[PDB]
């Protein structure tokens, strides 16, 4: 037996899906979304990190020369200066006075703890949302886990669920991400081999064991100064260690939505955007026999408070004749007022009641226990508490009703000029017809 | 410091402190049940510019409608007191006058 619904993706919201199936006593469950997980699909485009300097001792070259040779090895710089005579602490290191070279040499390398402290640079696309929905109906209460697209149907007590794909392509991630430890980063990273100089990115690794490295430190020596072996040399300092305090704080605490970002896996939890189609096969041990069923009959609605506010500020009596005491059923037929309860005690007293919430001046809405049915008009004053710890309970659907009050006026003052309006035409049409005659 | 807060409602952190999320509820000064007016005062006070708009709307369209009264029921007044009005030898007949409201 195919139902289906569509509950808002809005955590702790729990949605109430009733069903009518018409050889049985209708039933309503509720379906709470407790997590939601929209997790992307990361392709790593490069890791960064600090870089180390690697800067040996001055090869100086006493009585002689020196040359200079390439290097496989990133940045990787390398001058001969020429005229050097350097003092060591006992004396000048050189016979020759002017004859001598130093061999100044330097590079860059990966740092020795960029196995443990490096950020990844990823694109994020074409994300997956989990939910973890809460189901319940009858003696059923039951938490399971789907995801939510289509296809994946998920058992619950013999019952199917397809919870359908998110009425949404929306994701807090942009194209391009950088993932670091427990924080995530909107971040136009540049592409591998672009990186600049104290930026992020001035060194990159395709991965964290590659062999192979970028750099792009703007590493360049300079002249020994006049006595001294030291290997003097200017470089940009680590553009990794700029951002680390640059970045600002992370996508979690700025993600639309309400989101809440997570790593390992990246994910955003608990995004309150778009809505999910559910799609319920129900089995027949599911539902209980007309036969079983209290014959709920001459069902009336009264409101006795009814406050528009953010928790179930409404509250109402139903009465109704029973033949036997039992469960129904209980739902409202209107996204203006939603009840807190799902089922509702019936017994021979002949009344019990119900509370609801709303965001409306005046919400018609209508309601049943069991088979039967009621419209219930409530006059629905303000709340006077500004704000509050939690979220709205209702739809905010906020127009009221055509027997509201404001409608009623706008009837009243509408049908009296529209009245006059056609008391004038008609008075003009026997006018020119007469004086059409003439 | 004071944070603004809609019925989407905020975050907000302090320190190490776990996250804080607060929603404004529909708190408005006027009567959604009062005289004409108090309803407008309500509407305004939780909806603003919709009520300013709503209100400028149909108020423009009763005076659009009650202009069209006046000027069909002056069209019809006009065109049937033309030919007494006309007429040199005559004058508008002792009912009509009355009811079409003549000018003598």
């Amino acid at each position: 037996y195919e139902h289906t619904a569509t509950i808002p993706n809005v955590v702790g919201f729990p949605y109430k899906a009733h069903i009518e199936r018409n050889g049985f006593s209708p039933m309503t469950l509720q379906l709470e979304v407790v997590e939601t997980s929209l997790e992307p699909t990361l392709n790593l485009e490069y890791i960064t990190c600090e870089y180390k300097t690697v800067v040996p001792s001055p090869f100086i070259k006493c009585c002689g020369t020196s040359e200079c040779s390439s290097k496989e090895q990133p940045d990787y710089q390398c001058k001969v200066y020429t005229g050097v005579y350097p003092f060591m602490w006992g004396g000048a290191y050189c016979f020759c006075d002017s004859e001598n070279t130093q061999l100044s040499e330097a590079y860059v390398d990966r740092s020795d703890v960029c196995k443990h402290d490096h950020a990844s640079a990823y694109k994020a696309h074409t994300a997956s949302l989990k939910a973890t929905i809460r189901i319940s109906y009858g003696t059923i209460n039951q938490t399971t886990e789907a995801f939510v697209n289509g296809e994946h149907a998920v058992n619950v007590g013999g019952s199917k669920f397809i919870f359908g794909p998110i009425s949404t392509a929306w994701s807090p991630f942009d194209n391009k991400i950088v993932v670091y430890k427990d924080d995530v980063y909107n971040q136009d990273f540049p592409p591998y081999g672009s990186g600049q100089p104290g930026r992020f990115g001035d060194i990159q690794s395709r991965t964290v064991e590659s062999k192979d490295l970028y750099a792009n430190t703007a590493l360049k020596l300079s002249r020994p100064s006049p006595g001294v072996v030291h290997v003097p040399y200017t470089q940009t300092p680590s553009g990794f260690k700029y951002w680390l305090k640059e970045k600002g704080s992370s996508l979690n605490t700025k993600a639309p939505f309400g989101c809440k970002i997570k790593t390992n896996p990246v994910r955003a939890m608990d995004c309150a955007v778009g809505s999910i189609p559910v799609s319920m096969d129900i089995p027949d041990s599911a539902f209980t026999r007309v036969v079983d069923a209290p014959a709920v009959t001459d069902l009336s609605c009264q409101v006795v408070v009814c406050t528009h506010s953010s928790d179930f500020g409404g509250v109402a009596t139903l009465s109704y004749k029973t033949d036997k005491p039992g469960d129904c059923a209980v739902h409202s037929h209107s996204n203006v007022a939603t009840l807190q309860e799902a089922t509702v005690k019936v017994k021979t007293a002949g009344k019990v009641t119900v509370h609801f919430s709303t965001a409306s001046a005046s919400p018609a809405f209508k309601v049943s226990v069991c088979d039967a049915k009621t419209t219930c008009t409530a006059a629905c004053e303000p709340p006077k508490d500004h704000i509050v710890p939690y979220g709205a309970s209702h739809n905010n659907q906020v127009f009221p009703d055509m027997s509201g009050t404001a409608m009623t006026w706008v009837q009243r003052l509408a049908s009296g000029l529209g009245g006059l309006a056609l008391i004038a035409v008609v008075v003009l049409v026997l006018v020119t017809c007469i004086t059409m005659r003439r | 410091r004071i944070i603004p807060v809609t019925e989407e409602g905020i975050e907000y952190q302090w320190g190490n402190n776990p996250p804080v999320r607060l929603w404004a509820q529909l708190t408005t000064e006027g009567k959604p049940h009062g005289w004409p007016h108090e309803i407008i005062q309500y509407y305004y006070g939780l909806y603003p510019a919709a009520t300013i708009a709503a209100v400028s709307g149909a108020s423009l369209m009763a005076l659009l409608t009650l202009a069209a009264t006046c000027c069909m029921l002056a069209t019809a007044r006009r065109k049937c007191l033309t030919p007494y009005a006309l007429t040199p030898g005559a004058v508008v007949p002792l009912t009509l006058g009355l009811l079409c409201c003549a000018p003598r």
